[PDB]
């Protein structure tokens, strides 16, 4: 089986700049704020 | 006594465990074996009560194996009644 | 549990005895008939007995070949500097290659060169007639291994002692006298 | 080639096909990156299909370079077609094809328990496409005609336009 | 090793097979039973059967 | 527990191991009772896990204490941001083993947490690395 | 436990070793991001949670902080082990999730000469020096995510070693080398390739040590607890220590042996005064931790009837009877070690264990 | 019964022990 | 084989699956007393009287000559643990011989006697238990035949 990287992360946008979600807990992505 | 019920029951268990299946992205058996709905959640199951699985099928079983259903442990209605007048008699 | 590598099989092999160490040569007989062919005969005709390695670059190939140890010399069986020969199969994704070396088209002469690592600036340019065995690949290694002194020349550069030719693809090589 | 050209033709440059047709990318994709980017079903139908074409053929290729041995490519033959949706992908994007999958399943039960029948055992080698080779071909009698003219307007609206009217 | 008829454009875009696979049936048959006999056979002898690798 | 280690000095360095693995053990424990008092404990025994040049128990305390920066309990968390301020004074900023650039935007969400003793010491703590 | 928000997504890292699995019907395997775990079907919380669990490069930490102390535990043993140097190899920075090739993480260069084994397992105890000899050595440090299908550790090594050295794209400088997996998932470690005198102790306790103590691990398993949010009830822990028993129960099946009931004898007086020994029945004693499985061999008085001395033959026979009773036994229940009570046992087993050589025999420092 | 069954689950002592001994 | 039997009672609804799940398994015959005693143990240790446990021991008799024969003997091993067994268990007890046999599966009770000789103050409550059931079904007439006659 071959294997092919995922590499699209899941992290919020609004969350990883901002620092606020405005969905809140109910936020479909990572939360994970400030990593390169 | 009613094989309506029996019925109903069996079907609507597996109408909720596949929506909970529907809630990650599978329907494959493979992938969700009874042990992850029958768990008491202390152990990190979902704890569900389950009676369809008695017996025609009425679900899966991964191995042979077994589950217990909530009428065996629940003490029928005309006993409990003879059981509380007896109780009570002897507690006067 | 697959981990595939592709690269045709070879065919012939061919011992080096050097100040180095032993080094063992499987060669492409299929793909490149004429550069081994040539260096087949070359090794048996005792053409490249006492031959320094003239050229090292740290970490991109180790070059030898020439009698005359100045590096721009050797010739080849033919003659005249023969054809070069290309495949898509076989290219320069690693150390352990061995490859004639070039002024240009069709420049092939006696000197070839072992690859130190990846050189993919090379491709479509030398032509690869061999490849260093596992075992002895160390030893290729240690042909790098020298205090270099002016344009690329080790100070004390190591040789070929001798040759062997383990098996020979070809049925009609006669060796010049 | 094709493939890549469609990709190129759309400016697509951190997509990247490899040669067992899967189509990968180069990087973490910007949101516009990923909106810009989708194939539909067409394109990976395509794809797929031919990604079993690959498998064949390749197959084959080892047969012919002595790496193989007559009785080992008819087996790989054999597993091939009966392993397509674990080998490729096909399902994804067409579901129906589920149906093929399991004539290809039954097909071998059917063959394997017939032919390891006596001293011969469990094991990995039989060799018997024919039927497998069969459904596979069926499908593609049908399929055909609608790649056709699912990939036909997928190429017009490339080259024409996406009609403006959606009238 | 079978050859086949081929139709390609001018321009090397594409190949067509351009056949069909005909056959006469009880030949046909023949052949593919003789296949079962010595796929079986070959199966039952070799002592480790090594399979292809995907792709 | 704070002053007989800070009067027994050095001394208690062979200690410090089955210290810092009960203070982690007990880090865990359940929740609302002990963490707010284990993390209490790394706050007044830094200095004494600092001169002693045990940089491990560093390393432990800075990203194990930076990961319960995402724990619910206000009570709890309030200590561990003052054992966070507690371990800022002892080992300097460019050697944090959270580096700066991690945490203080990890903290700044905070903020809004309403219930007190958080509120506190998260604004000590953006005080001392914001100086 | 924690007495259309996480919930759910930590109900998923519970199982996710069930949920996703190496055997599915229809998968294509996929790699996440910066990571070496393989996700099958898309799993979109499955996901997430895992990418909360390794962030900032936490992979690419582990993999690093467990060579460095490798290469600080061959710089203690320099002397013992004459190696003419250490060196790690600055590494190459994608190496830790790229499964598909690996280079070499340490190079171990000797000061004269090392006579090297055929590969064998970590867990392997006899081997034979004898094969080959060389200078150069190299380690290398795999990383996997386990699941449920396959946990097992050691095929996996063995596999990843025999592939890396047998192919031509990984680079090593000297084909006498090891390869060393630790699976995160189950927590395991194992490791097979070549050996040198000296090198199985070091590295056994080497890693029984990291499992234990590396920092990197604790903010994984750390990470682990925080988001399945599971809290362990009891302070101080259980009694753990650095005690070789909570390890050795672990998956290897592995036994208790005491021999000290076997030669058992009882003393009367005869007419002329002088006290004469007769012997009693024996018993061997033999025990599994993980099953309670008690093993008690009878050992009958005509067993002592005309042989010299019996000390001695209690102790040769009482090795004789265990390796006559794992002889019995099927292989999945064959113990991993076998660990001694009195080490006066250790040399006769060694002997009758040679027919199955790779059972580990262990003294007790510890008296049960 | 690992939280049903105490509120620690290890005390030491032999206060009791030399107590009751005699 | 003690395991399994729990296990495949606790399982099944009504009385006549458990049966039907225990014989399809085809567990060796001779522990067919042990198995029986453990039906009677098993429910009878369980809390309350539950009309299945004890129907359960009754079919398990009619199917095979034996187990019928297992139960009478399992009832005479009473004897020893007749005062032995604490107070609440008889409850169940007595009611649960009661239904065997009302239903048939009376005669075998003559091994039990009443002296103050020995009789166990257990074995008092259980007997007396044991009457004040089984009169309950037959309602004291029938039980007027079947003594007369016993
Ligand atoms: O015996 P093998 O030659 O190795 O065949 C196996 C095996 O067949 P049997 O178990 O019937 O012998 C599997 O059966 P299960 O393990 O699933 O019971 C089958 O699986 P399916 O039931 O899904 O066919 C599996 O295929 P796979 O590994 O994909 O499940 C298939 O071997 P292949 O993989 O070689 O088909
Ligand atoms: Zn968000």
């Amino acid at each position: 089986a071959t294997v092919r990287w995922d590499y699209q992360p899941d992290i919020c946008k609004d969350y990883k700049e901002t620092g606020f979600c405005g969905f809140g807990d109910s936020c479909k992505f990572l939360h994970d704020r400030s990593d390169y | 006594n009613t094989q309506e019920l029996l019925d109903l029951l069996v079907k609507c268990e597996n109408k909720i465990q596949t929506r909970i299946k529907i809630g990650l992205n599978s329907k494959m058996p493979s992938r969700f074996p009874p042990v992850v709905f029958y768990t008491p959640k202390e152990l990190g199951g979902l704890g569900m009560l389950s009676m369809g699985h008695v017996l025609r099928s009425g679900m899966s079983h991964e191995e042979d194996q077994l589950i217990p259903n909530l009428y065996r442990y629940i003490q029928p209605w005309e006993s409990e009644f003879i059981d509380s007048q007896r109780v009570w008699a002897e507690y006067a | 549990s697959n981990i595939y590598i592709q690269e045709p099989p070879t065919n012939g092999k061919v011992l080096l005895k050097t100040t180095a160490g032993d080094i063992d040569i499987e060669l492409w007989s299929k793909e490149a008939p004429k550069a081994c062919r040539n260096f087949i005969q070359l090794c048996l005709e005792a053409y490249y007995d006492n031959t320094i390695f003239h050229r090292v670059v740290p970490g991109f190939i180790v070059q030898g070949g020439d009698p005359t140890g100045t590096g721009s010399g050797g010739e080849s069986i033919y003659g005249a500097p023969f054809k070069d020969e290309f495949h898509s199969r076989l290219r320069f994704n690693r150390r352990g290659l061995v490859a004639m070396a070039n002024a240009g088209s069709h420049d092939n002469g006696s000197q070839f060169f072992f690859t130190l690592g990846r050189a993919d600036e090379l491709n479509n340019k030398h032509t690869i007639f061999g490849k260093v065995t596992g075992d002895t690949v160390y030893n290729m290694l240690r042909l790098s291994e020298v205090d270099i002194d002016d344009d690329e020349r080790p100070h004390n550069p190591h040789k070929i002692k001798s040759c062997e030719v383990l098996f020979n693809p070809f049925d009609d090589i006669i060796p010049r006298e | 080639n094709m493939l890549n050209l469609l990709i190129h033709r759309k400016n697509l440059n951190y997509l990247h096909l490899d040669y067992n047709f899967n189509l990968k990318p180069v990087k973490t994709l910007t949101t516009k990156e990923r909106k810009k980017s989708r194939f539909g079903n067409a394109f990976h139908l395509c794809r797929e299909v031919l990604r079993l074409t690959k498998l064949v053929v390749d197959s084959h290729v080892q047969y012919r370079l002595g790496n193989v041995d007559a009785f080992q490519l008819a087996d790989g033959l054999q597993y091939i077609f009966a392993h397509v949706g674990q080998l490729t992908g096909m399902y994804r994007y067409k579901y129906k094809l589920m149906r093929q999958i399991r004539m290809c399943k039954d097909l071998k039960h059917l063959i394997y328990y017939r032919f390891n029948t006596g001293p011969v055992g469990k094991g990995p080698g039989c060799g018997f496409w024919a039927a497998g080779w069969r459904v596979w071909l069926f499908f593609m009698r049908g399929i055909t005609p609608l790649l056709e003219r699912w990939l036909g307007n997928l190429l017009a609206r490339q080259f024409e336009g996406r009609h403006s009217k959606g009238v | 090793i079978r050859d086949v008829p081929v139709l390609y454009h001018i321009t090397g875009a594409i190949s067509f097979v351009n056949e069909i696979p005909w056959v006469i049936e009880p030949v046909y048959i023949s052949q593919w039973g003789s296949m079962w006999i010595m796929m079986r056979r070959e199966k039952r002898d070799r002592r480790h059967f090594k399979r292809m690798r995907f792709p | 527990f704070g002053t007989v280690v800070n009067a027994l000095g050095k001394r208690v360095k062979p200690y410090l191991p089955q210290i810092c693995g009960t203070v982690l053990w007990r880090l865990n424990n359940k929740s609302a009772k002990v963490r707010q008092q284990a993390a209490d404990l790394i706050s007044r025994t830094a200095v004494v896990m600092k001169t002693c040049q045990e940089e491990k128990l560093m390393g432990h305390l800075g990203v194990v204490l930076y990961e319960y920066l995402g724990e619910e309990y206000p009570e709890v968390l309030g200590s561990i941001l003052g054992a966070l301020k507690a371990i800022v004074n002892v080992i300097g900023m460019h050697k944090m083993t959270p580096p700066i650039k991690d945490l203080l935007p990890r903290l700044t969400p905070i903020l809004k947490n309403r219930h007190e003793k958080v509120q506190e010491n998260c604004i000590d703590l953006v005080g001392r690395i914001a100086d | 436990w924690e007495k259309n928000q996480i919930p759910n997504r930590r109900f998923t890292l519970w199982w996710s070793p069930t949920i996703n699995r190496a055997n599915v019907y229809v998968g294509f395997q996929v790699q996440l991001d910066l990571t070496g775990i393989f996700m099958h079907g898309k799993i979109p919380t499955l996901k997430i949670s895992l990418i909360q669990i390794f962030r900032a490069h936490l992979w690419q930490k582990i993999h690093e902080s467990i060579v460095m102390d490798l290469c600080q535990v061959f710089d203690q043993e320099l002397d013992a082990l004459e190696i003419e140097t250490v060196q790690k190899e600055t590494i190459h920075p994608r190496k830790s999730y790229k499964m598909n090739s690996s280079c070499a993480d340490i190079l171990l260069f000797a000061s004269y000469k090392w006579n090297v084994s055929r590969p064998s397992l970590l867990a392997d105890s006899k081997d034979v020096m004898d094969s080959t000899t060389t200078q150069k050595y190299w380690i290398d440090i795999q990383l996997r995510w386990g699941d449920y299908d396959s946990h097992d550790i050691e095929r996996y090594a063995r596999a990843k070693f025999l592939d890396y050295t047998t192919d031509n794209m990984s680079i090593y400088p000297s084909p006498t080398g090891v390869l060393i997996a630790i699976d995160l998932a189950y927590n395991l470690h194992s490791a097979y390739g070549n050996w040198f005198p000296g090198s199985k102790p070091l590295i056994q306790q080497a890693m029984a040590k990291i499992m234990k103590a590396n920092p990197a691990l604790y903010v994984l398993r750390e990470r682990i607890r925080k988001g399945l949010q599971l809290y362990s009830s009891e302070p101080t822990e259980p009694y753990l220590s650095s005690q070789n028993y909570g390890e050795l129960f672990s998956n290897q099946i592995i036994w208790f042996v005491d021999d000290t009931n076997v030669y058992r004898v009882t003393i009367h007086k005869t007419f002329e005064g002088n006290l004469t020994t007769k012997p009693i029945n024996g018993a061997i004693f033999i025990f599994n931790p993980r099953t309670g499985q008690l093993f008690l061999k009878i050992i009958h008085t005509s067993v002592w009837a005309g042989q010299k001395r019996l000390g001695q033959l209690a102790k040769w026979k009482t090795a004789e009877e265990v390796a006559a009773l794992i002889r019995s036994l099927p292989v999945e229940e064959q113990p991993k070690q076998i660990i001694v009570t009195r080490k006066g046992m250790l040399d006769p087993l060694e002997v009758h264990l040679l027919d199955f050589p790779n059972i580990v025999i262990k003294g007790s420092e510890l008296q049960l | 019964g690992g939280k049903d069954m105490a509120q620690s689950i290890y005390r030491p002592s032999k206060n009791l022990d030399k107590d009751m001994y005699g | 084989f003690r395991r399994t039997i729990y296990l495949a009672i606790q399982s099944s609804l009504d009385f006549e699956e458990c049966a039907h799940k225990l014989l399809k398994m085809e567990f060796p015959e001779s522990q067919t007393k042990e198995l029986c005693n453990m039906i009677l143990d098993c429910c009878a240790q369980q809390r309350t009287y539950e009309k299945f446990f004890g129907l359960l021991a009754g079919r398990f008799c009619m199917l095979k000559k034996e187990y019928m024969e297992s139960f009478e003997g399992i009832f005479k091993e009473q004897y020893d643990t007749i005062h032995r067994l604490e107070t609440n268990k008889l409850r169940n007890v007595a009611k649960m011989f009661a239904h065997l046999l009302y239903t048939d599966s009376w005669s075998v009770l003559e091994c039990i006697k009443l002296s103050e000789e020995t009789t166990t103050s257990s074995s008092r409550i259980f007997v007396k238990i044991f009457f004040q059931e089984l009169c309950e079904y037959m309602g004291l007439p029938k039980l007027n035949a079947r003594l007369k006659d016993e």
